[PDB]
RNA sequence: AAAUAUUCAAAUGAGAACUUUGAAGGCCGAAGAGGAGAAAGGUUCCAUGUGAACGGCACUUGCACAUGGGUAAGCCGAUCC
RNA sequence: GAUGUGGCGGUUGACGGCGACGUUAGGAAGUCCGGAGACGCCGGCGGGGGCCUCGGGAAGAGUUAUCUUUUCUGCUUAACGGCCUGCCAACCCUGGAAACGGUUCAGCCGGAGGUAGGGUCCAGUGGCCGGAAGAGCACACGUCGCGCGGUGUCCGGUGCGCCCCCGGCGGCCCAUGAAAAUCCGGAGGACCGAGUACCGUUCACGCCCGGUCGUACUCAUAACCGCAUCAGGUCUCCAAGGUGAACAGCCUCUGGCCAAUGGAACAAUGUAGGCAAGGGAAGUCGGCAAAACGGAUCCGUAACUUCGGGAAAAGGAUUGGCU
């Protein structure tokens, strides 16, 4: 674009300092920060990070419980999935 | 110089609520004073949006006093409390679970 | 346009200490020569005939040009010291006294 | 703020401003003798007064 | 009193950056952006342009449509001035008569 | 002083009670008007027109010790 | 001997480079050598008296010594929390 | 704290307004729940006040050989209250949008109804009036004096100005930025409601009362702390004008000193400050500091690199008065 190349957001903060391997992992997760989500309540592209594990939607006010820099995670998908089938299994 | 501002009173440090704000006098000088801090709004617990139709300040004002009754308040219920758009919110969560309520119980028996 | 004059009558006090208590035919004599001086010769802000007659003990001047007003008390002031050691011989007022100037003006 | 409030320094400060003041005169003849030279006369610029 | 001011001096030197003059390089720089920080200079642009569209459009001389493209032209700052943009308006209102003619 | 009132009634029934007054007339002015002075508050009466701001001076209650200023 | 710096005339007094007044020259240069409050000191503030000691010069002057006076709050603070 | 007068309420516990909400009253026990007290820091932006800039105008001052309708200066309006007034934020109603719109420093308004039209609200603030000129300020005159009589004291303009405030935003975070006295509200409806009176008594008006303690003044190159009238140190508020980015330096206003023992010669030698032809670090353990470069605009910009930088690389040129 301007004087970019790739892109950066961290890899501009630190100047010359840090590494290359280190801005792998913070890169993915300050851009998941960053990163508009869409609310499973209203269905808009609102969703922000009120705080660490927080997360709110602007529009409809909903707060919701997530992962830490992300709206959820791998590991989230995984354990909801297990409970349900159990329950589902059960009450049968 | 200016006409110069001092503390005024006593209390010598530059505190939250020893912001001032200047004022002349007739004489033509310059001194500020002692002003309460400017108020936030009240906010309904839901929303978290200020409440509409109620003056907000200091609460030594906002009790007992001067102001009539109508100030601290709107008519409708949670006047105060609530904004109004909330407070027909919980009056058709009323609505549904007495309605609903019967459905359930006669379901349950038969 | 219209009718635009500054018409001061020029009016001598007796008053203060720094000589005697006199008044003079100079003072008047003066406030003609000076105010044709100053304010005639120009490219700027004026452009004027100086028109004059001069009553019992007063000389009123009216001249199609500039006002007559704040200008006036500041054109007197470099009269005084330019020739004549007195001044502070006057410099009276309340209300309008000293030399009362009315202003004509164009209508707006 | 004030100039330090607290009555019982306060007190102090008036007693010793009262002590701090000369011998009288007419007292060194009603002593029989002996130089009256009183000695609890203090100033501020030098020393320090503690409470 | 004691003695005076010397306001007539520097009145008189602010009248002649009011009239151009002595803004070369050498007596006119300190340091680099300070002097007038740029940064407002550019919301400027943005500012007085979007007053002068929006008050065509809620007069009715353009169409809303002749306003939705340029206000997004206004925020890359392809019109840097008040003029040039004059031409932008007229010449959008002319190709849109020129097309609405021939449509009819 | 912390009111301004138009209405003649008001201030002739503030007027008859015991508690004080003041008149001015002078030039025109914000000063000249007839103030009542009630205990806590003080109410003042504008009467723009001279003939009728002289007899409202004259309604002056004569037991009532106003100040002429 | 750091801190840009004094000088002239008058007043007073036994006595005046230094006091005091004028005139003049300057200086701090409004993040002040400024107007005030905190803290601290405790009467130092001011009058009047006034040079024994003290202001490492001087001195009739003093933040000195002597003699007097002065700090008034329902609303400012403490208090209350 | 006492009360009396008026009004409030017989639809028993007020109406009007589409509503948002408006107003001189307009029950409310136990209890409940909320919100107020009540919140970080930085950035830019908005509006306000004062200060700054400036024209006209009414007074006094100065320049005033000479020139200048020039220059300087006073020109003020409170807490508190009335009436009126704020946009952002927010909310109500109309309406039904594709050639989709408005709009933020993060995409946020509108598809759970926008843009647009008409309202409503928060009342910082200004206006005009009350305060309040009866004051104060500047003049003239008077000694008629410990004080006399008169006026005039007004009306505009401008913005990347300066300071502070206040508003609503935005950045930040594995950091997400107190609590209480103080305190009202609503929900709650028990209980008590009368008529020639009883109920309201969060209303207006009227009557009385408000105790305890501190208040001098300095706040520092001399009232503090370092034995001390010590060049040191010591928390905070106000912050003019120019040049200029400047709250830099320098000069000056306003405020404050003129007391830094004084005089004479002004030697070497010191200490502190400058400059030197030609040469240019050969000096020296060593470029130690003196000295030079320096601000900015334009041009030009390296091997290398975690691609973010180096970078103001280097290196050059340019820079006034005035019209």
């Amino acid at each position: 674009m301007t004087k970019r190349t790739k892109k950066a957001g961290i890899v501009g903060k630190y100047g010359t300092r840090y590494g290359a391997s280190l801005r792998k992992q913070i890169k993915k997760m300050e851009v998941s920060q960053h990163s508009k989500y869409f609310c499973e309540f209203c269905g808009k592209f609102a969703v922000k990070r009120k705080a660490v594990g927080i997360w709110g939607c602007k529009d409809c006010g909903k707060v919701k419980a997530g992962g830490a820099y992300t709206m959820n995670t791998a590991s989230a998908v995984t354990v909801r999935s297990t409970i349900r089938r159990l329950r589902e299994q059960t009450e049968a | 110089m200016v006409q110069r501002l001092t503390y005024r009173k006593r209390h010598s440090y530059a505190t939250k609520s020893n912001q001032t704000r200047v004022v002349k006098t007739p004489g033509g000088k310059l001194v500020y004073q002692y002003t309460k801090k400017r108020a936030s709004g009240p906010k309904c617990p839901v929303t978290g949006k200020k409440i509409q139709g109620i003056p907000h300040l200091r609460p030594t004002e906002y009790k007992r006093p001067r102001l009539s009754r109508n100030r601290r308040t709107v008519n409708r219920p949670y006047g105060g409390v609530l904004s109004g758009p909330a407070v027909r919110e919980r009056i058709i969560r009323a609505f549904l679970v007495e309605e609903q309520k019967i459905v359930k119980k006669v379901l349950k028996i038969q | 346009g219209g009718k635009k004059k500054g018409s001061v009558s020029f009016v001598i006090d007796c008053s203060k200490p720094v000589e005697d208590k006199i008044m003079e035919i100079a003072s008047l004599e003066k406030f003609l020569q000076e105010r044709i001086k100053v304010a005639g010769g120009k490219a700027g802000n004026l452009g004027d005939s100086v028109t004059v007659t001069r009553d019992k003990t007063k000389v009123t001047v009216t001249s199609d040009g500039a006002f007559s007003k704040r200008y006036l008390k500041y054109l007197t002031k470099k009269y005084l010291k330019k020739h004549n050691v007195r001044d502070w011989l006057r410099v009276i007022a309340a209300n309008k006294d000293r030399n009362v100037y009315e202003l004509r003006y164009f209508n707006i | 703020m004030p100039s330090h409030k607290t009555f019982r320094i306060k007190q102090k400060l008036a007693k010793k401003q009262r002590q701090n003041r000369p011998i009288p005169y007419w007292i060194r003849m009603r002593t029989d003798n002996t130089i009256r030279y009183n000695a609890k006369r203090r100033h501020w610029r030098r020393t320090k007064l503690g409470f | 009193p004691q003695k005076i001011h010397s306001r007539s001096r520097a009145r008189r030197a602010h009248e002649a950056k009011q009239k151009g003059r002595h803004s070369g390089y050498g007596k006119r720089r300190g340091t680099r952006e300070a002097r007038l920080p740029t940064k407002i200079l550019w919301m400027r642009r943005m500012r007085v342009l979007r007053r002068l569209l929006r008050k065509y459009r809620e007069a009715k001389k353009i169409d809303k449509h002749m306003y939705h493209d340029m206000y997004l032209k206004v925020k890359g700052n392809m019109f840097k001035n008040k003029r040039v943009l004059m031409e932008s308006i007229h010449k959008s209102k002319a190709e849109k008569a020129r097309e609405k003619t021939l449509s009819d | 002083m912390p009111k301004q009132i138009h209405e003649i009634k008001d201030f002739l029934l503030t007027a008859r009670r015991k508690d004080a007054r003041s008149v001015r007339i002078k030039r025109t002015k914000d000063a000249v008007k007839f103030k009542v002075r009630c205990s806590k508050y003080l109410y003042t009466l504008c009467v723009f027109d001279a003939d009728k701001a002289n007899k409202l001076k004259q309604s002056l209650p004569p037991g009532l010790t106003v100040q002429e200023v």
